[PDB]
RNA sequence: GCGAAACAGUACCGUGAGGGAAAGGUGAAAAGAACCCAGAGAUGGGAGUGAAAUAGAUUCUGAAACCAUAUGCCUACAACGUGUCAGAGCACAUUAAUGUGUGAUGGCGUGCGUUUUGAAGUAUGAGCCGGCGAGUUAUGAUAGCAAGCGUUAGUUAACCA
RNA sequence: UUCUCGCAGUCAGACAGUGGGGGAUAAGCUUCAUUGUCAAGAGGGGAAGAGCCCAGAUCAUUAAAUAAGGUCCCCAAAAUA
RNA sequence: UUGUGGUAGACGAGCGUUGUAUUGGAGUUGAAGUCAAAGCGUGAGCAUUGGUGGAUCCAAUACAAGUGAGAAUGCCGGCA
């Protein structure tokens, strides 16, 4: 099944309205400073005041 | 105050000190033209026309209206004739009206 | 060329009205209502500015249809489904829903247009004498 | 006071780069470097480096304030394309076109920086009408 | 043309079943390989004819108008000599006779060689035997110097 | 001699495109569509340059009917009262404009009552 | 224009005969962009040479289709071959002009070529832009118009200088 | 609209009124004679219609009188008996 | 005064392009080409100013043609 008429530059742009991205939530790890995405462990390897990994 | 005047073939409602555009009058800039035909000068209605009544105007300028570019085109039948037109006009304003 | 015709624009001022549709007939009332809404009778009718007045119609159920129409002429309404014809009769319209009758009879008299749907909302058809639109201070005139 | 930075023919699509370039545009630089590092896109590892390079160019070269910076205007223009053939059923050989993107990021210092471009626009027509008028003296 | 181009008489596509144009041959006028359909050919004749008597009429009238136009100074054999192979003396003669910016034409009967040794490096001017002046070559002159002899010849030719 | 001539074609197409600006979508971009729309627009111009004097007269009639209906007579009776009695060539618009400056119009509508 | 302005009958297709392309230009001269910052690096941004680096090796000019950014105006009850004639409000200010951009709202409005008795067409062609592309030529015939020459007229061909 | 000379194009027609054939006084059927129109022709009426009625567009005018058709609203225009 | 709708189709007058010829003339104090602009023409079409660009070009009269593109399931390139 093919298009019978080309979908113009107007209909296409409207479809992509819902394609925009979301800014993912960001938290600031305590025990160092940086913006780790929230509910993860930052590159410190420290999650909260507990150690779960190596230096970076 | 007002008056109704037949200049060219169009009847105009005209007060003191108003500028209106009529069809070409063959009269150079700055001269005073006395439009002759008139009806309903001031509460005084001439039936055919108001006799011995004129409106005295000073011609301001001769101009050409905006271009009208008429193209006529029979559909699917070998015809695309084109023509352009710039109707000339004269803009003029009134000084006072002869009673 | 010539002096441009005068045409009011957003210079609209609209006064309410009241007509008590006691013993009038449907269509003769409806044309007068349609003209009053459109402002067709205004001395300065600009065809694109809703220069017309508001209107409130009272005692809708008392309006009368001449002849035997009360049992012979039907009003139809169709949903987009199949078998969705709802077919009601003049006697049943003068009892069950009377305001809808005058509303529809008025709307059809307006042009297929973009103010028609904005004109028609200037018609308030209460079924009975009482109303809650005494606040707007309407005038009152007979048979319009 | 713009201090842009451009990368040409990056092997990314123009239409995938425009999705994160929208995230970064208009926002301050402190909440751009990190917000762009943290997003899970191929179009982010390719713009974090470029944005940081633009930061460094602005700070060293032109000498702007830094913490007054903001990402003025972001795009991903179409870079040159590559054409390749792809086999198919029965040998029909469609053409795959690899895309590319000429990314460029501009970093302004003063909060407005937009009426100035309009000012240049208006000057470019003011001088045209002026040259037109000075040539009406053909009498 | 369509045929001389090193070209393929092979039909590029089958006539039908492949959805494309018909396109019989690769070297057609509308392809870009290019068979120029009509083009210019090396055989065009480019030649016009004029009755001899009409030509005598034209030459006679152009001589009549040019020879009464206050520039046709008559010349003698003497200054064809007394001008060495050098052209400087000829340029002095032109300058003194206020004939610099004109295009003066010398007409001669005996074809002297000192004269044409000069004026050859001059792009403006040129010397011709009587039998070598044409209607164009004469009505282009805008100034000419006839030698006194050729009149006797010219009157005979009308 | 060979002549290419890409100047003239582009200039002509540029004029056609410049004619159609403020057109939706591609109608101002592609020339093939721009020419169709310019032709059609000029057809509409030719038809409307006649329909508008067909319609303005109707509007004047309507706004004169409304004014006369509030004095006790209709427009279809007023025209007699201009032609046959007190022969007047007052135009069909100006008798309309005279309501926008009224109380000089009432002089008309009561003048023909004679 | 030779198929071919360059390492073209090359690369490539075909078992084979054979078929068979595309693309050139820095600047006057490399003075081919040492050095610094970011970066792993290409590269980019300053510096530097230079008349110009919007001439930077993507290298004369650099349209259009096309993809992104932005001032100004409109649009989320609306039936739309998408424009036109009227017309408000809004924002600006010109090849000085009854001016410019948008255009809530009214009236009106079934594309272009082709072929057909007749197509908006449920008949067909074109996805869009640019370029290329179709009544010429030789030698004779008749007719019209103009010119030279003329009442024992007019006129040269080949060839020769 | 007769005569001579150069130059073509055309030879698939359609419908409405009228008089008949074939047809079944069936066909938007077919074949003819005739009057128009369309083709090759727009505007108004017809709600919408190539072929009906009125008419026959040089272009502009935000001028006036009319033809067919029509006057409660849509849709401009009327009342009395 | 009579007219001026129009396909096929007959006839007339014309614009533009490329080059040659003679005649005038502009050009690094910025030529053509290219975009933009709120101009002028009855039409084909024609100017004016500014940015870019970095060397040829414009008008008048004749002459000669590879002379004028929206369609060929057109060819080539690019792009949706
Ligand atoms: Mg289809
Ligand atoms: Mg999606
Ligand atoms: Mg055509
Ligand atoms: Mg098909
Ligand atoms: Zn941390």
């Amino acid at each position: 099944a093919v298009q019978q008429r080309r979908s113009s530059k107007h209909r296409r742009d409207k479809r992509r309205s819902h394609d925009a991205l979301t800014a993912q939530a960001l938290s600031v790890c305590q025990k160092c400073g940086k913006k780790k995405l929230f509910h993860r462990v930052c590159s410190c390897g420290m999650y909260g005041d507990l150690r779960v990994k190596k230096a970076y | 105050m007002h008056a109704i005047v037949v200049c060219g073939s169009k009847q105009y409602l005209v007060h003191e000190n108003d500028t209106f555009f009529v069809e070409k009058l063959e009269a150079p800039v700055g001269k005073e033209i006395q439009l002759d035909k008139v009806l309903m000068l001031d509460e005084k209605i001439g039936a055919p026309y108001l006799e011995k009544a004129r409106v005295v105007c000073v011609v301001e300028k001769h101009g050409l209206q905006r271009k009208v570019n008429v193209i006529k085109h029979i559909s699917q039948k070998h015809h695309l004739k084109k023509y352009g037109h710039r109707q000339p006009y004269t803009k003029l304003k009134v000084v006072r009206f002869v009673h | 060329k010539t002096s441009m015709l005068t045409k009011e624009q957003a210079n609209k001022r609209r006064q309410w009205y009241i007509v008590d549709a006691a013993g009038l007939v449907l269509g003769k009332l409806a044309v007068k209502a349609a003209d009053l809404i459109r402002g067709k009778n205004k001395v300065d009718f600009t065809p694109n500015q809703d220069c017309g007045d508001y209107l409130i119609i009272i005692n809708s159920d008392q309006v009368v249809l001449t002849g035997n129409k009360k049992e012979n002429e039907f009003w139809y309404h169709h949903s987009q489904y199949i078998g969705g014809i709802k077919k009601v009769s003049g006697r049943d319209m003068l009892k069950k829903q009377s305001d809808k009758l005058v509303y529809n009879a008025v709307k059809g008299m307006l042009p297929d247009n973009r103010l028609s749907r904005r004109w028609i909302t200037k018609v308030h058809v209460f079924k009975g004498d009482k109303h809650n639109m005494e606040a707007q201070k309407p005038t009152t005139l007979n048979w319009s | 006071m713009i201090a842009f930075a451009k990368q040409f023919r990056v092997r990314i699509s123009p239409q995938k780069a425009r999705l994160v370039c929208q995230l970064i545009v208009g926002k301050k630089t402190a909440d751009a470097q990190n917000i762009l590092s943290n997003t899970p896109k191929k179009a982010a590892t390719l713009i974090a480096k470029l944005l940081n390079s633009a930061i460094a160019n602005a700070t060293n070269n032109h000498g702007m304030n830094g913490d007054a910076l903001y990402v003025f205007e972001c795009v991903a223009n179409q870079g040159p394309s590559m054409k390749r053939t792809i086999p198919r059923a029965k040998g029909s050989s469609n053409m795959i076109t690899k895309r590319s993107s000429n990314l460029v990021v501009k970093l302004s210092d003063n909060p407005n920086e937009r009426q100035e471009l309009i000012k240049q626009q208006k000057a470019l027509v003011k001088k045209r009408v002026e040259g037109q008028q000075k040539a009406k003296m053909a009498r | 043309t369509k045929g001389e181009v090193r070209g393929g008489g092979k039909k590029p596509y089958k006539q039908k079943h492949t959805g494309k144009a018909r396109q019989g041959s690769t070297r057609n006028p509308h392809f870009v390989g290019g068979g120029i359909v009509f083009g210019p050919k090396p055989n065009r004749n480019y030649s016009l004819k004029l009755n001899k008597k009409a030509h005598t009429a034209a030459l006679h009238t152009v001589w009549s108008e040019k020879l009464a136009s206050d520039n046709t100074h008559l010349v003698d054999q003497n200054l064809f000599n007394k001008t060495e192979g050098k052209t400087k003396v000829m340029m002095q003669f032109l300058k003194s006779a206020k004939l610099l910016d004109k295009n003066v034409l010398f007409v001669v009967n005996t074809l002297n060689t000192n004269l044409e040794q000069s004026t050859s490096n001059i792009k403006n001017v040129q010397v011709k035997h009587l039998d070598k002046v044409s209607v164009r070559d004469l009505m282009l002159a805008n100034a000419l110097l006839v030698e006194k002899e050729v009149l006797k010849a010219l009157e005979g030719k009308f | 001699m060979r002549i290419k001539g890409g100047k003239q074609t582009r200039v002509r197409r540029k004029k056609w495109l410049k004619q159609a600006s403020g057109s939706f979508g591609t109608r101002h971009a592609s020339y093939k569509v721009a020419k169709q729309t310019v032709i059609q627009a000029a057809k509409y111009a030719y038809r409307d340059r006649r329909n508008k004097k067909r319609d303005f007269r109707s509007l004047w009639i309507l706004r004169l009917n409304a004014a006369l209906r509030e004095q006790g007579m209709t427009y279809s009776v007023f025209i007699n009262l201009l032609k046959k009695h007190n022969i007047e060539i007052n135009r069909k618009v100006l008798s309309e404009l005279a309501i926008k400056e009224p109380s000089k119009f009432n002089l008309i509508v009561q003048k023909v009552k004679s």
